């Protein structure tokens, strides 16, 4: 999996 | 051959310049003109890049 | 529509690129493709608008340069040329976009690719439907700059960064020509527009018209890659390999030959021009179809197979058929991005990324799918009757012996040539790696599937198009006598009457004849008596197979000569002459006489009186000499400060 | 502020050589080779092409008096 | 009203500046609230001066007449005659914008005595600035050569380990070469008697004494205008004196050089113009060729960009002694627009880089788009443009400069079009460098371009293209002024 | 310098030339059947010789085998592609991690 | 407004008087300006018709294409100080 | 796996798999801006562009050839 999440709110 | 001996023979620009009064002949080292014959122009920079002919 | 067709790309790259963060990975990609999309489509409505309806399209946004007389316009107009261009670049672009979807989708850097493939395609669309040479200058660089960019995507392999360099540094070697071309384009005729430049091509001195063609020529090598200016051709495969799709199918590797068709006009009122063109595009077919077949990295194959075919259009323009060159143009460029894509796929699949076609083997029913693509690709490149590259690679082979003098009969065996290795290292490139005898570990033939649906898409589409696509459009270009004033042709120079009714009959199928049947003989060697290709032994064989594997040692003459050389001279003057003459005619040299001349000065100051007396008691001979003397006291002081 | 650089010693040899190349320069019949190449011979030959054509290029809008193209044909067969 | 406003302000200016922070120096030792956030307030002050230099101009801006030949505005004051013309009004609004940045560029990167700085930096402005609105050789030389005693002194104050070399070089060069141009002045004066910009126009000389006084000018510009083989000064100053400094010394000093023909050579010693200019593209091409050579064996960074300033003067002075309207107005766009990219990248290189790591050798610096984008976005952008991309205001120079060499010489004036390609050689490779491979190994990841120097930049590249752009913005001031310069008769 | 036969140093050198005889052969031959046919043979060639005790003859075969391998190298040899020279190699390196040192500039 | 240009010529007045000598420069240099700016018409006229003549440009732009080339040398700025420091008669 | 720094690495395009939490919000404000746009650049392009083979009539042109002899 890439499981890579989303980052913060831009 | 200084400008102070030229201005002493007459030879320098205490007499102002004029237009009107063209000399055929090339003028002295030291002295001043406001117009030249075409004819040392061309003797001096030679036709071609904007002088009589393009 | 044509202000939409134009600049839609260029908002799409702007939004990758400034707002790629805000929106993330997916979208951006997306959003691009759309606005390639937009522009696909609304080319489409001007092709049928322009190409069967005889409209034209002129946006003219405002004055560039207003200096006197030279007066040159932001200005954008559709001719035919302009928008028989703008099919191979939009749609191949979108194409290519649409697949680069997905193979870039394990890369962590997916906005800043889009964002210059996007940029590269606005650049390329200026390069073609600028109104005049100067807009068309503008893209013509940022073809470079995007390339630049691309090539050098992977900016933290070495390899890669200064494989970017180099093709920068040799495109702007022809940019530097091409700027003088203009110069001498303004000098003749005052105007860089299309409308008045060809408008006066007869009138001009034919000594004028070479020296801006020659300008032209050179750089047009550059862009297409051909023979001199090549080395960076197969460096550029350090980009992904979308980069090497778009930009060898449907970009700057063709843009040299549209340069050449667009100043037609001018170029058949200077046969010099064209017969150097010839040459140069005839010599060039002839040594990457030489070097391929010894190629080894399978991109580096189809990298080669595009310079050898965008050198044929080279002398389709040499002998003023130009209507035959544009055609081929769009022709090449659907398979060439088919084969690219095809690579890309194999690439993909195979889970060790290996591109040394030595390391596979018996690829054809683990990926039938990526297996048929080439096939059927190759097949259209190496011209069978019926498909695509047939109608307009095929009349070019003619056309050159249809010339009936010299050069003509010379180039012919070069290009005929051409297409039989064409025909070779088509059939090498598909056995080495889809029917030879595995080399590759077990363990990634268990592991081999194709890949997704997305990266599918763009590959059978463009496949389609390489069955039927030069059928249909045959007669819009090859028509005999359909008009396309955009293309210029001389009338003493039409040779398509004779191309097609005078040429011998064992001509017309010579190409395929020793296409498809000195094809099986090389398929039964490397299948069956493959022992005879063990060429390490033969030493004749190792040195013929090294010289060509090494690309004809121009790659090694360029950079252990003349760069060097070219690095070298900089070194000299940075010695010999900034740190050398003018420091001694400078700080050190005059720092190094005034200690010397100060050293002695300052030894004569002393207090004592029988100096000084001495001294002004000399100076009384001043007097008694007669002053003509005087210099020789001058020289004579002078010696005796040494 | 916190010198955020690894200072190099050879490094600094290198750069404090390249920009100090003017005190080990030596007058050598090697530099003259160089020197007289670049400040005579290159300007000079420039210098007789600039003058010898320096007015004798009228090509703004020059025109053509002499055809391109050949009329007859003449076969060696 | 302009120059009389714009002495009197100054110098009340200076004044005030000078007042504010000696007041406290008395016998006791002193720590005042001037002092605080290192002399913040005075440094201020000086910013303010450098806007309101700007509005002063603009008040004159205004009453230009684009329509008018001959100069405008014109006054006296101190017994000399000023005024502006077309070709002025724009390198003298070039001047004055780089004041602000000249200074902003240097807020927080100096040990101290930044009143000194701020005072130097605004006396430099003005002596450059009233350079191009006097109307006369003998005013245009008081200007050419007072500059000498701020930047000496402020070279050598603020300068980089060899400042002492640095300040010998610009204080002896720019005046054992300009008082040749001395010599020339004053045979003006004692010939004609006069040595005003107009009387000087109409009067004609003996093709002798045209030789003379040409020999002698040309000698003073060839120095600020580095040709070879008298460059040597401009690489040492540019790596050793504080980035202020290189700012004005790049932007400015160096289009005062071709300001020099403008005035001094091609009106009145026109004649003799037309016989140096074969000899003027030989040393410029050469120059050309061998400055953009010479630069791809340098080593630091500061020296780089100072040599491609040289290779673009050349250009400059190529195109302005073309005999045409082309070469003439592409040589000022080029000086306007080198006025902008030239300290940006003065900025990216001993300002952004030298600011952090205090070590200017190419060596230690590659991969740096890595933890510095925004950086590595601005040197390639400024890159580009320093090499005459075509959206850029430099190429629009470039390539009229270029058109206009093959205009006045076809043969040896094509090889001007080397430029498009040196340029692209020792920049690209010192921008493909910087910005590739890995990370380097002997810099510590630290800040990326801080907000103040995004702003430097940021309007060092918003002039540079909208001239590229829309260059009709220069042309429409330059036209009726650009074409009193040519000198040719056919008939 | 001296060559010392059975010692360990002497055997990773004629180790190391055994890694070039193969792979080269490897490089030139592209068919596994055509490739053990020529390796087995490279073996023997290098077993034959496996005993000396004598080092004047033992350096003459390294003169002798370095001749051999330069006349036969290939031009283009096969790299894996992330292993140095490869297609693959440094291509999206992670970065360095290190702390970020505030400078006031 | 339009401003009118002073017709003048440097072969009647002196150049004593320098506000005179100003005009003859001044009149000098707007003729010229006009001879561009009829040459930028006439190659209009030259774009129009290649553009709509297509392949008959060569015929139907005949005299225009010969109008153009033989008035781009002379239709160019040039400058006042040329004739003001020299005499063609002499 | 690996740290992409992305406290303070915050290029134009993200950098290392970038994706903001409210992505899907600012796409529909991206995705105005393109329809907004191309939509703009339709109008535009249809009132300023022109046919430049139907501006003169060649009766028009007919006239400059003769007067221009
Ligand atoms: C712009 C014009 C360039 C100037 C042309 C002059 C070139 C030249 O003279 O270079 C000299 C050089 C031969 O001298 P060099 O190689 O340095 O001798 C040392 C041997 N160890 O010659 C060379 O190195 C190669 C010259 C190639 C010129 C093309
Ligand atoms: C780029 C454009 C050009 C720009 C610069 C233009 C001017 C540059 C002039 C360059 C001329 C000087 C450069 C070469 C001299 C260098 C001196 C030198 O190298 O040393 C020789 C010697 C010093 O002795 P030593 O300690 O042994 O040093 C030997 C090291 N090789 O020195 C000597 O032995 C002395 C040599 C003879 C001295 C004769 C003195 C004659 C008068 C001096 C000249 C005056 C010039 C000015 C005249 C007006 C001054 C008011
Ligand atoms: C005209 C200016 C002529 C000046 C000549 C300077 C040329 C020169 O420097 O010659 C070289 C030599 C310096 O020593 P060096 O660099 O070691 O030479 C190596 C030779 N194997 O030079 C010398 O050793 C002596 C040269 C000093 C001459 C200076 C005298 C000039 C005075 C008039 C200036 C004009
Ligand atoms: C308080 C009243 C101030 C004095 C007012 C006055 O007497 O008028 C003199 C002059 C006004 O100008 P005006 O007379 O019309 O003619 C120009 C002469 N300067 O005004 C002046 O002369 C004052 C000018 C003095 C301040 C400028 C000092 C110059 C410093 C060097 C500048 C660098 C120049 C290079
Ligand atoms: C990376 C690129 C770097 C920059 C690019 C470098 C190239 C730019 C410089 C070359 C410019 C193009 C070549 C110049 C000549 C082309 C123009 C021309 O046609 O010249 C013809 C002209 C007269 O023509 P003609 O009729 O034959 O003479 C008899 C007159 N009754 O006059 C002539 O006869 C000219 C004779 C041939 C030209 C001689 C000079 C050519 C340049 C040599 C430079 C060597 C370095
Ligand atoms: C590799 C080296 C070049 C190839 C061998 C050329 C030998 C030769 O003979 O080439 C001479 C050729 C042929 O033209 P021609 O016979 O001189 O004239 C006859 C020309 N017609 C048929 C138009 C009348 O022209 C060239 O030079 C072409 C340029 C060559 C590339 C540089
Ligand atoms: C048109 C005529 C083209 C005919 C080509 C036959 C195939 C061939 O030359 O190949 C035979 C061999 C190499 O074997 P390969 O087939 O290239 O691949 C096999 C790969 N090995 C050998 C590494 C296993 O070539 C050569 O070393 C000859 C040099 C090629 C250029 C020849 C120039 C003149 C023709
Ligand atoms: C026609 C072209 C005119 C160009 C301008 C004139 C030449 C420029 C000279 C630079 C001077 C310089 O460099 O001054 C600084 C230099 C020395 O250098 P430094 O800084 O101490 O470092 C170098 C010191 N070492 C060796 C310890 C490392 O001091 C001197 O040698 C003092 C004497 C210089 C006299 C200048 C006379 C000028 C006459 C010009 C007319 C012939
Ligand atoms: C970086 C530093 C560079 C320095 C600048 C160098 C510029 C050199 C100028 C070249 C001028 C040139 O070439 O003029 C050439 C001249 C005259 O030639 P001639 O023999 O009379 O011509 C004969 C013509 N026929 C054969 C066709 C009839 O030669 C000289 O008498 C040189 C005088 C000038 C140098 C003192
Ligand atoms: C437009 C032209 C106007 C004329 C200007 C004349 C300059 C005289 C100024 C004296 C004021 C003063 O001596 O004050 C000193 C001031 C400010 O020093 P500070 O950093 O605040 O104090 C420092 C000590 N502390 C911090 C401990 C308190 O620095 C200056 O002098 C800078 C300007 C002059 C430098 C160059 C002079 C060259 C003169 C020749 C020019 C052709
Ligand atoms: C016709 C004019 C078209 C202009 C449109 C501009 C669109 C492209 C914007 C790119 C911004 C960006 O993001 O560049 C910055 C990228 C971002 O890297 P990332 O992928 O976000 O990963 C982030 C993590 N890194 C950085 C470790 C990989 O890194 C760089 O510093 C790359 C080097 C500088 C690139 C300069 C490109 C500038 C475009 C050319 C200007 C003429």
């Amino acid at each position: 999996d890439h499981h890579t999440p989303l980052g913060p709110a831009e | 051959n200084s400008y102070r001996a030229a201005l002493e023979a007459g030879n320098g620009n205490e007499g102002g310049f004029d237009n009107k009064v063209i000399k055929t002949e090339r003028q002295g080292f030291w002295e001043g003109v406001y117009r030249r014959p075409l004819s040392q122009t061309v003797e001096d920079l030679g036709e071609g890049r904007g002088i009589i002919t393009q | 529509m044509i202000l939409l067709c134009i600049f839609t790309p260029f908002l799409g790259s702007l939004i990758s690129g400034f707002f790629g963060r805000y929106i993330g990975v997916n979208s951006s990609k997306w959003i691009v493709c759309l606005s390639i999309f937009v522009s696909v489509v609304s080319t489409y409505i001007l092709f049928i608008d322009v190409i069967f309806n005889e409209i034209e399209y002129t946006y003219n946004i405002m004055n560039w340069l207003n200096v006197e007389y030279l007066v040159v316009d932001w200005s954008f107009t559709i001719d035919k040329l302009s928008v028989s261009m703008l099919v191979p670049v939009v749609t191949v672009s979108f194409l290519v976009h649409l697949y680069s979807v997905s193979y870039m989708s394990h890369d962590p850097h997916q906005q800043r690719f889009f964002s210059y493939l996007s940029m590269f395609t606005f650049a390329m669309i200026v390069l073609v439907t600028g109104d005049n040479y100067l807009i068309l200058f503008v893209g013509w660089e940022f073809i470079g700059v995007a390339s630049y960019l691309l090539i050098s995507f992977w900016f933290t392999r070495f390899n890669a960064v200064k494989s970017g360099l180099s093709a920068l540094l040799i495109n702007r070697f022809g940019d530097a020509l091409l700027v003088l071309g203009l110069s001498y384009l303004v000098l003749v005729t005052g105007s860089v527009n299309y409308n008045t430049v060809f408008a006066l091509g007869s009138y001009l001195d034919v000594n004028m018209i070479t020296v801006i063609l020659i300008c032209f020529l050179v750089a047009s090598m550059a862009k297409s890659a051909q023979l001199g200016l090549h080395s960076w051709l197969l460096l550029a495969m350090e980009g992904p390999t979308p980069v090497s799709s778009l930009l060898h199918a449907a970009c700057l590797v063709i843009a040299g030959v549209f340069l050449l068709m667009r100043s037609s006009p001018l170029l058949e009122y200077t046969p010099i021009v064209l017969l150097l063109i010839l040459w140069l595009g005839g010599l060039s077919t002839l040594i990457s179809g030489l070097i391929a077949m010894v190629s080894n990295d399978i991109k580096k194959i189809i990298a080669l197979s595009t310079m050898s075919q965008v050198g044929i259009m080279m002398i389709a323009i040499g002998v003023s058929c130009y209507n035959l060159a544009l055609f081929h143009l769009i022709c090449h460029s659907f398979f060439k991005a088919l084969l690219f894509m095809s690579a890309g796929s194999v690439i993909h699949s195979i889970i060790s990324e290996y591109q040394d076609i030595r390391m596979y083997g018996g690829f054809r029913q683990f990926i039938p799918l990526a297996y048929t693509c080439i096939f059927i690709a190759s097949l259209s490149l190496m011209a069978i009757p019926g498909l695509t590259g047939f109608y307009s690679k095929d009349i070019i082979i003619e056309s050159m012996y249809g010339e009936y003098t010299f050069s003509g009969f010379i180039i012919y065996w070069f290009a005929l040539i051409s297409a039989t290795c064409t025909s070779l290292y088509s059939i090498r490139l598909i056995y080495y790696t889809f029917l030879n005898n595995p080399n590759s570990p077990k363990y990634i033939y268990i592991n081999l599937k194709e890949n997704d649906i997305v990266l599918i898409t763009p590959m059978i589409i463009l496949t389609i198009l390489s069955i039927f696509g030069g059928y249909l459009l045959r007669d819009i270009y090859l028509g005999m006598g359909s008009p396309f004033n955009e293309l210029f042709i001389h009338p003493n120079n039409l040779s398509l009457i004779e191309t097609e009714f005078s040429l011998p009959s064992i001509l017309k199928v010579l190409p395929l004849i020793t296409g498809l049947g000195g094809g099986l003989i090389l398929l039964l060697i490397y299948e069956f008596n493959y022992s005879l290709f063990l060429v390490y032994n033969n030493k004749n064989l190792s040195k013929l197979y090294s010289f060509f594997n090494q690309k004809i040692m121009f790659d090694q003459l360029l950079n252990n000569l003349i760069l060097r050389s070219g690095l070298n001279i900089g070194w000299l003057l940075n010695v010999h002459i900034d740190r050398g003459i003018l420091q001694l005619f400078g700080p050190l040299g005059l720092w190094k006489l005034s200690t010397f001349i100060s050293s002695k000065l300052n030894k004569l100051v002393f207090l004592n009186i029988g100096f000084i007396l001495e001294i002004i008691v000399l100076s009384w001979l001043l007097i008694v000499f007669k002053v003509s003397l005087l210099k020789y006291i001058l020289l004579l002081i002078i010696f005796i400060i040494l | 502020g916190p010198h955020l650089l690894r200072e190099d010693a050879s490094f600094q040899r290198y750069g404090q050589l390249r920009d100090n190349l003017a005190t080990y320069w030596k007058f050598n019949r090697k530099a003259a080779r160089n020197v007289f190449i670049f400040l005579v011979a290159v300007p000079a030959g420039l210098g007789y092409l600039a003058y010898n054509y320096e007015g004798k290029t009228p090509f703004v809008g020059k025109r053509r008096t002499e055809p391109i193209f050949e009329q007859d044909y003449v076969p060696r067969k | 009203m302009l120059v009389q406003n714009l002495i009197i302000f100054n110098i009340i200016g200076i004044v005030l500046l000078v007042l504010l922070n000696n007041n406290n120096n008395g016998i006791l030792n002193k720590k005042s609230l001037l002092t605080i956030k290192n002399e913040l307030k005075l440094k201020q002050i000086g910013l303010i001066i450098s806007i309101i230099n700007i509005l002063i101009i603009i008040e004159n801006w205004i009453g230009f007449n684009s329509n008018y030949y001959g100069f405008q505005n014109i006054e006296r004051f101190l017994n000399i005659y000023w005024g502006i013309d077309g070709i002025s009004l724009l390198l003298v609004l070039l001047t004055l914008i780089l004041g602000p940045i000249a200074i902003l560029s240097n807020w927080k990167n100096l040990k101290g005595y930044y009143t000194y700085y701020v005072i130097s930096i605004n006396m430099l402005v003005i002596l450059m600035a009233l350079n191009f609105i006097c109307l006369d050789l003998v005013s245009f030389y008081i200007l050419f050569e007072s500059t000498l005693a701020p930047l000496f002194l402020l070279i050598g104050i603020y300068g980089a380990n060899n400042k002492n070399k640095a300040a010998y070089y610009v204080l002896i060069y720019t005046l054992a070469s300009s008082l040749f141009m001395l010599l020339s002045i004053v045979i003006y004066y004692i010939i004609i008697n006069s040595t005003d910009y107009i009387y000087i126009n109409n009067i004609i000389l003996s093709i002798n004494l045209q030789s003379l006084l040409f020999i002698g000018i040309i000698i003073g510009i060839a120095v600020k205008t580095p040709l070879m083989p008298v460059h040597t000064w401009l690489p040492t100053v540019h790596s050793e004196s504080p980035l202020g400094g290189s700012i004005l010394l790049a932007g400015v000093i160096l289009k005062l050089a071709i300001y020099g023909v403008i005035r001094l050579l091609l009106p009145n010693l026109s004649e003799i113009s037309m016989m140096f200019t074969p000899i003027i593209y030989i040393i410029s091409i050469l120059t050309l060729i061998y400055s953009s050579l010479i630069t791809l064996k340098q080593t630091d960074l500061k020296v780089i960009i100072a040599y491609s300033s040289i290779s673009h003067l050349a250009v400059c002075m190529i195109g302005i002694f073309a005999n045409n309207l082309i070469g003439i107005n592409g040589s000022l766009i080029l000086c306007l627009a080198h006025g902008f990219v030239s300290p940006a990248l003065f900025i990216l290189v001993g300002g952004i880089l030298y600011d952090r790591y205090h070590n200017r050798l190419i060596n230690y610096y590659q991969g740096l788009s890595t933890f510095m984008p925004i950086f590595s976005i601005y040197l390639v952008v400024f890159s580009f443009c320093n090499t005459g991309t075509p959206l850029s205001g430099n190429f629009v120079g470039e390539f009229l400069s270029i058109t206009g060499a093959v205009i006045r010489h076809p043969i040896i004036g094509s090889l001007t079009a080397a430029s498009v390609l040196l340029s692209a050689c020792y920049q690209m490779k010192l921008t493909n460098r910087l910005t590739g491979s890995v990370f380097s190994q002997y810099l510590h990841i630290t800040n990326d371009v801080t907000n103040r120097e995004i702003f430097l930049l940021n309007w060092l590249l918003i002039p540079t293209i909208i001239i590229g752009i829309y260059p009709s913005f220069v042309t429409n001031i330059l036209n009726l002024a650009s074409s009193t310069l040519i000198y040719s008769v056919l008939i | 310098k001296a060559v010392v036969p059975f010692s360990e140093a002497n055997k990773k050198y004629v180790s190391s030339l055994y890694r070039k005889s193969l792979r080269t052969a490897h490089d030139w031959i592209n068919k596994t059947e055509f490739y053990r046919v020529k390796a087995s043979e490279i073996r023997s060639r290098f077993d034959a010789n496996k005993h000396i005790n004598d080092p004047n003859e033992l350096k003459v075969i390294f003169k002798e085998t370095e001749a051999l391998l330069e006349d036969y190298a290939h031009p283009d040899p096969i790299i894996p592609p992330c292993r140095p020279g490869g297609s693959k190699f440094e291509r999206n390196i992670p970065p360095r991690v290190e702390a970020r040192i505030p400078i006031d500039v | 407004d339009h401003v009118r240009s002073p017709n003048v010529s440097f072969d009647d007045i002196d150049y004593n008087n320098s506000q005179d000598l100003h005009n003859a420069q001044e009149s000098l240099l707007r003729e010229q300006w006009i001879r561009v700016s009829a040459l930028k018409v006439c190659r209009k006229a030259l774009e129009s018709c290649y553009k709509t003549s297509g392949p008959n440009h060569y015929e139907d732009c005949r005299e225009i294409a010969e109008k153009y080339l033989n008035m781009l040398p002379d239709h160019r700025i040039q400058g006042f100080l040329g004739y003001q420091k020299n005499d063609p008669s002499k | 796996h690996h740290i992409h720094t992305p406290s303070y690495i915050k290029p134009p395009t993200g950098g290392w798999n970038f994706t903001p939490a409210n992505w899907k919000q600012n796409t529909v404000l991206v995705l105005v801006g393109f329809t907004a746009c191309c939509v703009g650049l339709y109008k535009l392009g249809e009132a300023g562009s022109y046919n430049p083979k139907l501006k003169y009539k060649e009766e028009e042109l007919s006239r400059w050839n003769q007067s221009a002899k």
